[PDB]
């Protein structure tokens, strides 16, 4: 993305600097029509330009990073580095995975993360899965509300669930067979 | 020849030859807490590392005898190794009898120490009989002495005249040394929290 904005003129080099770049992705993390969503939108950009508040007030109109960047997951060689796109690789893990468990693994695709927060991130998912998928499996797509800290809520449950106390490693057994425990 | 002394009691099991092996050897197994649950025996004590908690498995708790299986095993292990140098007929032992023991569980004992260990020659000396004749010996000139034995789990006043004792002015008290150390226990727990039991 730095690179992407040196190329429209900005020009960062350092984190000190692109923490604003890193900070871009609060708006600019829209993707709709992940083959040709940036030339169709430099076509008629218009309503899609969020015009990022840069420091020294230029709010030049970003209308391209807008749509390139978001979709570097599902093309990971629109970057340079060549991978199974997002939505590919995950429906590589549920085909390796088993064949019974796969129709469950169609139906309850979670997403989380800080870089789930695009909002296009869960159709994209739900077009490219239905696409590499069988029709007699669906797709439901399930992104929380507040995925930005799922894996952080579902680990603090987990840990004050109520009947889950026996389950918790305690130097009673650390002094007798240490780091050996389960680990 | 060489001959093989024991004493034996609640608190210690003293077995000693004739040139050496002099110490405050134990008579009860410890069971460590933190380590796994191992059984250690009278001098295994050295190596626990922490004696903190240590589980006493005790021969006898007084005066008599219980579960004969903690005092073989202990005298296996004393045996096995230096302490005794386990050769059986090549010489034999003299052991100690508390003042009025289990007549059964003694001679049962004299049984065991001549049937599995077969030492050549074993006898009922008393534990105050030793004494008494020890200080005969020291002072020759003396015809009567009494012994109070104060031991950690014994307190025998013990009469000795013409060589014999007489089963009438024999007396034992419970107040050992088991139990002065475990009224320190309870002082000590009692005055610092409301339960406390190393
Ligand atoms: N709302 C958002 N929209 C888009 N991107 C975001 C958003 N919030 C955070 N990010 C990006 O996601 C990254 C943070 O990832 P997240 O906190 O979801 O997991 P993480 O803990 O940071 O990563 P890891 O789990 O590997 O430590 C940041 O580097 C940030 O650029």
């Amino acid at each position: 993305l730095m690179k992407i904005l040196t190329e429209r003129g900005y020009s960062f080099t350092t984190t000190a600097e692109r923490e604003i770049v890193r900070d871009i992705k609060e708006k600019l993390c829209y993707v709709a029509l992940d083959f040709e969503q940036e030339m169709a939108t430099a076509a008629s950009s218009s309503s899609l330009e969020k015009s990022y508040e840069l420091p020294d007030g230029q709010v030049i109109t970003i209308g391209n990073e807008r749509f390139r960047c978001p979709e570097a997951l599902f093309q990971p060689s629109f970057l340079g580095m060549e991978s199974c796109g997002i939505h590919e690789t995950t429906f590589n893990s549920i085909m390796k995975c088993d064949v019974d468990i796969r129709k469950d693994l169609y139906a309850n695709t979670v997403l989380s993360g800080g870089t789930t927060m695009y909002p296009g991130i869960a159709d994209r998912m739900q077009k490219e899965i239905t696409a590499l998928a069988p029709s007699t499996m669906k797709i439901k797509i399930i992104a929380p509300p507040e995925r930005k800290y799922s894996v952080w809520i579902g680990g603090s449950i987990l840990a004050s669930l109520s009947t889950f106390q026996q389950m918790w490693i305690s130097k009673q057994e650390y002094d007798e067979s240490g780091p050996s425990i389960v680990h | 020849m060489t001959t093989l002394v024991l004493d034996n009691g609640a608190y210690n099991a003293k077995i000693g030859y004739s040139h050496e092996n002099v110490s405050v050897i134990p008579n009860c197994q410890f069971r460590s807490k933190t380590a796994r649950l191992k059984t250690f025996t009278a001098n295994q004590i050295d190596e626990i590392k922490d004696p903190s908690g240590l589980f006493y498995i005790l021969p006898f708790q007084k005066g008599y005898l219980v579960n004969w299986d903690v005092q073989r095993q202990v005298w296996d292990y004393l045996f096995g190794k230096e302490m005794y140098q386990v050769d059986f007929l090549d010489t034999n032992i003299i052991i100690t009898e508390p003042y009025f023991n289990f007549t059964s569980i003694q001679e049962s004992m004299n049984e065991i120490l001549f049937e599995e260990y077969q030492f050549q020659a074993v006898l009922r000396v008393n534990a105050g009989a030793l004494s008494a004749h020890r200080y005969f010996r020291d002072n020759p000139s003396e015809l009567c002495c009494i012994i109070v034995d104060s031991g950690y789990s014994f307190t025998h006043i013990v009469p000795y005249c013409r060589s014999k004792k007489k089963k009438e002015a024999i007396i034992r008290i419970n107040v050992g040394g088991k139990l002065l150390t475990n009224h320190l226990k309870e002082i000590i727990s009692y005055r610092q929290l409301h339960v406390m039991d190393e």
